[PDB]
């Protein structure tokens, strides 16, 4: 015995050929094994067979200003960018420009954010 | 809007690269409904001021007409088609030149095709020619990814042994803009698209044992998308490593600040569009000049009219076309080989050529 | 330069045409191009087989 909700989340025309005792844990147990078992040959058949994130607010603040446009500014650009050329720039990093606008988000956040972007903008087990 | 049912194996607007039974075929497929027949035409018409070969005199005027012209109709997946390519109408008293294109132009023929559309946009063909009575086979394979597009195109017959590939590209290209991500919604916010793109095209002609007979290459491109792009790579990755000194001298911040603007949210920093520029050039013609065309698509100018300026350093030739909806109508004038000796290289013999496809200009 | 940059740019022009083309037929294009119902079965025939209804049967079952 499942609920109406449950029933429209799994996919139908399932047949059950077998007595399950009552109660709730036992037919959420069912449910739970049941979503882990597609997913483990969902992941088995996938394994037989054959971007990079800006700040919006940031860069607007950094092209807001100028320098050069006389000598002072120009100066205190030149300083900055030489200690920071120095010290705060790592080697794979290719600019300074670059990446004191660049999110610097993990692997993982920046996936998990596009996925949500595109969840926002519009599998099998996964509700 | 105003989407017209173009031709799905042509790419290039104002330029056509691919033989008129596959342009047939194409269209009889890009029929909205399930059957039907479908018919296309081109025609171009050359006029000037006739130049005698021998002593250089003007002897009148020379007019030519040369015409293609397809039929098809579909069943419910095969095509047949007939067509009459390469008809030549010639008008013009004591010419040797006319002779001399007579006998190496493209000869009129007749075309039967029974095409096969066997998977959906890919689609094969075995033509035969009944004036020269010569069968030849032939593929097709276009594809749709996204933002590109892409048309691959074999022709093969065992007669002459001749191959040939037409291939092409519509894309993008390179990309500078940013994938920004919004702060106070949490979400990533992807640049928008603008729909002007790039087109890269190549032919390659096999006949005989030449294995190498005849190439031509050709590249368009959109002015705006460059010029944008090779000024955010100044800005962001080349500014920073100028040395000190060289502000110091007069006017250059104020010229850098003209040249390379400040970004902003549409992320462009020169507004240019319309313009566009075509590189061409083939390797069988000799001495490697390239022909090179600025073109303007501007939408005031009689709907959507080009304006076209191009020079070819092999024949010195410079042309100005105006251009709609497969309506051409371009003069080139022709820097003719100077005197020995001194200032004799000028402009004569201006030339006027229209360009019409007839069933096109119902649209 | 011509021997050394000329089939550079051709072989360039090819294979940008052959991997768009191949590019143009997976999954999630043609996906794209069909209904909701019809692409609700083509990605159980994709990522899961042909008999995928009883694939599905079995591992209730086995729950």
């Amino acid at each position: 015995v499942l609920t109406n909700t449950q029933a429209t989340l799994l996919p139908t025309d399932l047949q059950t050929k077998r007595t399950i005792k009552p109660g709730l844990i036992y037919t959420n147990s069912a449910l739970r094994k049941f979503v882990r078992n597609v997913n483990t040959r969902l992941n088995l058949k996938l394994l037989n067979s054959k971007q990079f994130i800006y700040s919006k607010r940031w860069k607007s603040i950094f092209s807001k200003i100028q320098p050069l446009q006389n000598g002072t500014t120009r100066k205190s650009y030149q300083l900055f960018r030489n200690v920071a050329k120095q010290i705060l720039v790592t080697p794979d990093a290719k600019s300074l420009k670059l990446i004191t606008i660049n999110q610097k988000l993990s692997l993982k956040e920046r996936k998990l954010l596009e996925l949500r972007t595109q969840y926002n903008n519009n599998t099998l087990v996964r509700p | 809007m105003g989407a017209s049912q173009e031709s799905e194996l042509d790419f290039v607007p104002r330029l056509s690269f691919l033989p008129i039974e596959w342009r047939s075929i194409g269209s009889a497929f890009g029929l909205k409904d399930k059957s039907g027949a479908a018919a296309n035409g081109r025609a171009t018409f050359t006029v000037r001021q006739g130049v005698d070969a021998a002593e250089l005199t003007s002897t009148g005027r020379v007019i030519d007409g040369q015409a293609d012209v397809g039929a098809s109709l579909k069943l419910n997946t095969l095509a047949i088609g007939v067509s009459a390519s390469n008809i030549t109408f010639h008008s013009g008293l004591d010419d040797p030149t006319a002779a001399a294109a007579q006998r190496s132009s493209l000869i009129p023929s007749l075309k039967l095709t029974a095409a096969k559309q066997f998977k959906r946009d890919n689609y094969i063909a075995v033509s035969y020619d009944l004036k020269h009575q010569k069968p030849e086979l032939s593929a097709c394979w276009t594809g749709e990814a996204g933002a590109d597009r892409a048309t691959l195109l074999v022709n093969v017959d065992p007669v002459m042994r001749s191959v040939k590939l037409a291939a092409a590209v519509r894309t993008p290209g390179p990309e500078w803009r940013k994938v920004l991500y919004n702060d106070e919604t949490d979400l990533l916010e992807y640049p928008a698209d603008d729909g002007a793109r790039h087109t890269l095209y190549v032919q390659h002609e096999v006949r005989g044992r030449d294995l190498l007979h005849a190439t031509r290459l050709g590249c368009r491109l959109d002015l705006g998308r460059l010029v944008n792009y090779v000024v955010d790579f100044v800005d962001y990755r080349i500014e920073e490593n100028i040395p000190s000194f060289v502000w110091n001298v007069p006017l250059l911040p104020q010229l850098y600040s003209l040249l390379v603007p400040a970004d902003n949210d549409e992320q462009v920093r020169h507004r240019i569009t319309g313009w566009e520029l075509d590189v061409s050039h083939d390797f069988a013609r000799s001495g490697l000049l390239p022909v090179v065309a600025i073109s303007k698509t501007s939408k005031k100018l009689l709907g959507g009219g080009t304006l076209t300026a191009s020079y070819d350093a092999a024949a010195r030739e410079a042309g100005v076309s105006l251009s709609r909806k497969g309506v051409s109508v371009g003069a080139r004038v022709a820097r003719a080989e100077g005197a020995a000796g001194g200032l004799s290289a000028g402009w004569g013999r201006p030339s006027i050529h229209v360009a019409v496809e007839p069933l096109g200009l119902l649209q | 330069a011509v021997k050394a940059a000329r089939p550079v740019l051709v072989g360039f022009v090819l294979h940008r045409v052959l991997k768009t083309l191949d590019r143009s037929r997976q999954l999630e294009y043609r996906l794209a191009r069909m209904g909701p119902e019809e692409a609700r079965e083509a990605y159980y025939e994709a990522v899961l087989g042909k008999d995928w209804k009883q694939q599905l049967q079995a591992d209730w079952d086995k729950a």
